[PDB]
RNA sequence: UGCGAAAGCAGUUGAAGACAAGUGCUUGUCGUUCGUUAUAAAUGGCCU
């Protein structure tokens, strides 16, 4: 897991976390939480079939 | 300009691209500046082969320039998708839609075009090795398409439901580009 | 049945309800007797063919 | 069916491209290596083209274009340039050649050469018996 | 007279044949409908494939050249 | 006259009325009638008599890339 | 390794997007889904197929619109199961139409073919005796219906 | 037989309006037709003709009990389609519009006397079992 | 195309201009018009 703040937009802040799963999850900046799952490679599945790092 | 065809422009708001009839020929302008200022026949474009087949293969049924200019595709009813690079007006052919192409855009930095024709699927063509992804089963056809947002962050999509053919029902779609799911219908 | 309908003619005609009854029937009949106006279709154009090669 | 472009002098990929759907059973190159042709099993040749000049800056190749030539596989494939022929000779399971044009590739006309063409007669008939 | 647009008349007399039941018909007329009723029917599936139809290299072989 | 598709014959005592893809030779190479392209390809072209002319002719799976068809 | 067992029941925000698991689709509907229209009226006709899944495949691809684009590449050899299954089709009352559709169709697109293969041949004379013989099933129940009107 | 071949043969040469005489003589069999129609009938207008003489005829009265014209139809549409669809006289069409229209009226008919042949058959029967 | 039932009952598919190709003539085409109710075929198939 790690925070990331974007260089220019200092406003935007952001939690990107994987695991051993095929697919990645971030986390924008309290009711409800806006989650967006990654889960797409565009055309290279076979070369990543783990997130983990 | 005079009779003119077909039209587009960039996603910045910065370039023209037309087509006139003076058979047809494609200029591409700036608007802002004299910096580009060019136009070629549509004859060039076009291969021989297409040349000898019937006239849906000629029939350009879309367009699009790319933000810098260096790229233009060109859609045609036949479902192939040519893009030209304007230095020197070489031709590179993308072809999977079976039927007539309707939508296309130039991503901002130019590396991924988005198409949309009759399939009620979105294609995503990868430039650097051709490759492609999909958004399939929409609700209707794609008569447009474009990428809005300073990073891409939004795909908004212009939907037709050919169903209906009394009357032409329309349905707006902005796309959350991360997961390629509706935001906002 | 189609025996139990000869002899047994007078008896249903005087029965209160004969749908609720036979409906079974009803279905079963109705089914192959709709099928009739496609397989002479189909009939007819197997004759033609098979009279085509045979003759051939 | 990948072709890949690798980096001579570091060893390491530059460019990935999964182009036919069975094997590449060949490859050859222009003279100014401004196109680089393959082929194989699925009976296709691909064009892979860096003659742009952004490109050669940007050593990119791009999947510019591909046909359907052959009948069965293209185990052979060759390429000759002169400043009077320009030649992309190709042939294959099918016992048959087919030429091209390399610079016009996608859009010249081709001819598929004969099967058989008896310049030494392989038959013989006698008038008499 | 039936013995002796004809759709509707046809449906007409089934209706009289049922109105008539079981036991008031005679077996002598009967017989007489009975021959009657089945060349209709022959020629009345007879029309039916009608209708359908309507709607529906050697080694040595020998030749002469035209010169 | 017979070539790999085409036959030919050229009668030798009348004169005729007056009226891409190969090397375009500017190098040097080193340093009545009757015309037919019905029967190909051919192995071999003869006369067996005066009036019979003999024409031999030509009479494995590969990867399947479908044609669409609608 | 401990932390699998967790269902969250500490925690603030809960937060599930898994989708439920589906029953794997059969080869048939494998091949509908990738258009592959022949291979699913192949796949149609094996030993071991249950009636009913196989009158649907018939009908998808009748609905699709895809008659004729499965029927195009195909000769006596590979032509023989559809027959037999329409063989047996024919019978019952739920086939009959659809059987009575792709039959049309086969001696449209292949009476060439029929006349100088003789197999062939017997599956239509044999495939002739059956539907004569249902013509007469049906004539029958007509009778019958018939025969009840008159006592109602 | 051969007689009503070759005077058919010859009425249908001169535009004879007695052809459908010839058509009806009851010599004609089943295997003859077959046999008169591939080996006589080799251009496309004696095949109109017949066609003409015969639609028309059925058309006006489709309901005669005599099988020789539909027998005729029957063998002519069988063996010829493919020179009678070749044919693209307006005319031609146009008979076929009628005669489609003369014999569907028929189909129709037969569920309904289907219908009443079961009833005369349970009849029959009713009679038979109260004389035994 | 009109009417109608779903079945069908009647009726249409004309003319000009221009371009392309072959050889002033022939054929094919129309992001051209007037008027009448009035085959397809660029190897090209749907994500995680």
């Amino acid at each position: 897991c790690t925070f990331y703040t974007s260089l220019s937009n200092q406003n935007q802040q952001n939690i990107f976390t994987a695991g051993r799963r095929r697919y990645m999850h971030s986390w924008d900046l309290s009711q409800t939480a806006k989650i967006e799952k990654f889960s797409r490679l565009y055309g290279h599945e076979s070369t990543q079939r783990s997130f983990e790092n | 300009w005079h009779n003119v065809i077909l039209s587009n422009i960039s996603s910045n708001g910065k370039l023209l691209a037309h087509m006139c009839k003076d058979h047809k020929s494609i200029s591409v302008v700036s608007l802002f500046d004299d910096s580009v200022n060019l136009s070629f026949p549509l004859g060039s474009i076009l291969s021989s082969q297409t040349q000898s087949l019937s006239y849906n293969t000629r029939y350009v049924s879309s367009m699009a320039i790319d933000n810098m200019g260096q790229q233009l595709a060109v859609g045609f009813a036949s479902g192939v998708i040519s893009i030209v690079s304007l230095a020197d007006l070489q031709i590179r052919l993308l072809k999977w839609h079976i039927d007539s192409v309707l939508s296309l855009s130039f991503s901002h930095d130019g590396s991924y075009l988005l198409s949309g024709g009759w399939e009620k699927v979105m294609s995503l063509w990868q430039l650097e090795t051709n490759s492609q992804q999909f958004l399939p089963r929409l609700n209707g056809i794609i008569i447009d398409c474009q990428v809005l947002g300073p990073q891409g962050n939004y795909y908004s999509l212009i939907l037709q439901m050919t169903e209906n053919n009394s009357n032409s029902d329309y349905q707006f779609l902005l796309l959350n580009a991360s997961d390629l799911t509706s935001k906002l219908s | 049945v189609k025996w139990c309908l000869i002899i047994h003619g007078g008896y249903l005609v005087s029965i209160p309800n004969l749908m609720s009854t036979l409906s079974s029937l009803h279905s079963t009949l109705k089914r192959r007797s709709d099928l009739l106006p496609r397989l002479l279709a189909l009939d007819a154009r197997l004759d033609c063919t098979i009279n085509k090669f045979k003759t051939l | 069916g990948s072709i890949k472009f690798w980096d001579f002098q570091f060893a390491t990929l530059n460019q990935s491209f999964k182009a036919h759907d069975a094997d590449v059973l060949c490859l050859t190159t222009d003279t100014d290596n401004n196109y680089v042709f393959s082929a194989g099993v699925d009976r296709k040749i691909f064009q892979f083209s860096q003659n742009t000049n952004k490109s050669q800056k940007n050593n990119r190749w791009v999947n510019s274009s591909n046909r359907l030539l052959h009948g069965n596989d293209i185990r052979a494939i060759c390429a000759y340039q002169s400043k009077g022929a320009d030649f992309l000779v190709s042939g294959g399971v099918e016992k048959t050649l087919v030429i091209n044009s390399l610079t016009s590739f996608s859009n010249g006309n081709y001819r598929k050469m004969p099967t058989v063409e008896p310049y030494s007669k392989n038959v013989l008939v006698n008038k008499e018996q | 007279f039936i013995t002796s647009q004809s759709t509707q008349l046809f449906q007409l007399l089934s209706l009289v044949l049922d109105s008539i039941g079981l036991f008031s018909l005679e077996g002598a007329l009967l017989e007489n409908l009975t021959l009657y009723i089945d060349k209709q029917v022959e020629i009345a599936e007879r029309n039916t494939e009608l209708w359908n139809l309507i709607d529906t290299l050697p080694t040595y072989t020998m030749e002469y050249l035209d010169i | 006259f017979w070539g790999a598709t085409w036959i030919s014959r050229i009668d030798f005592d009348v004169d005729f009325p007056i009226n891409g893809l190969t090397i375009t030779d500017e190098s040097n190479f080193m340093n009545h009638f009757f015309f037919t392209d019905k029967y190909k390809p051919l192995l071999f072209v003869d006369l067996i008599s005066s009036n019979e002319l003999a024409i031999i002719e030509r009479n494995q799976k590969a990867f399947i890339q479908p044609k669409l068809v609608f | 390794m401990r932390g699998s067992e967790y269902q969250g029941d500490q925690e603030h925000i809960i937060h599930n997007d898994k989708v439920r698991s589906q029953r794997r689709m059969r080869a048939f509907e494998r091949n509908i889904n990738q258009f592959k229209w022949s291979e699913a009226l192949d796949n149609a006709f094996v030993p071991g197929m249950a009636k009913e899944l196989t009158l649907t495949v018939l009908q998808e691809l009748r609905k699709r619109g895809k008659v004729r684009v499965a029927l195009y590449g195909r000769d006596e050899s590979t032509l023989e199961p559809l027959l037999n299954w329409c063989l047996k089709g024919i019978e019952d009352v739920r086939s009959a139409s659809i059987v009575a559709d792709w039959v049309a169709v086969v001696l449209e697109l292949y009476g060439n073919t029929l006349e100088s293969s003789p197999v062939l041949q017997e599956l239509m004379i044999d495939l002739k005796t059956k539907v004569r013989h249902e013509i007469h099933k049906s004539k029958e129940a007509q009778r019958i219906e018939g025969m009840l009107q008159l006592l109602t | 037989q051969v007689e009503i071949a070759n005077i058919l043969s010859s009425h249908l040469e001169a535009n004879s309006t007695e052809i459908l005489d010839d058509l009806m003589s009851g010599s004609w069999t089943e295997p003859e037709i077959k046999k008169f129609i591939l080996t006589k009938i080799n251009t496309v207008d004696h095949l109109s003709k017949i066609f003409l003489t015969i639609s028309k005829s059925i058309t006006q009265n489709p309901w005669n009990e005599e099988n020789l014209l539909p027998l005729w139809l029957k063998w002519l549409l069988t063996l010829k389609s493919g020179e009678l669809n070749s044919i693209k006289d307006k005319h031609t069409k146009k008979n076929c519009k009628h005669l489609k229209s003369a014999l569907r009226s028929s189909e129709e008919i037969l569920p309904v006397l289907l219908g009443i042949q079961g009833r005369l058959e349970m009849l029959r029967r009713q009679a038979k079992l109260r004389e035994d």
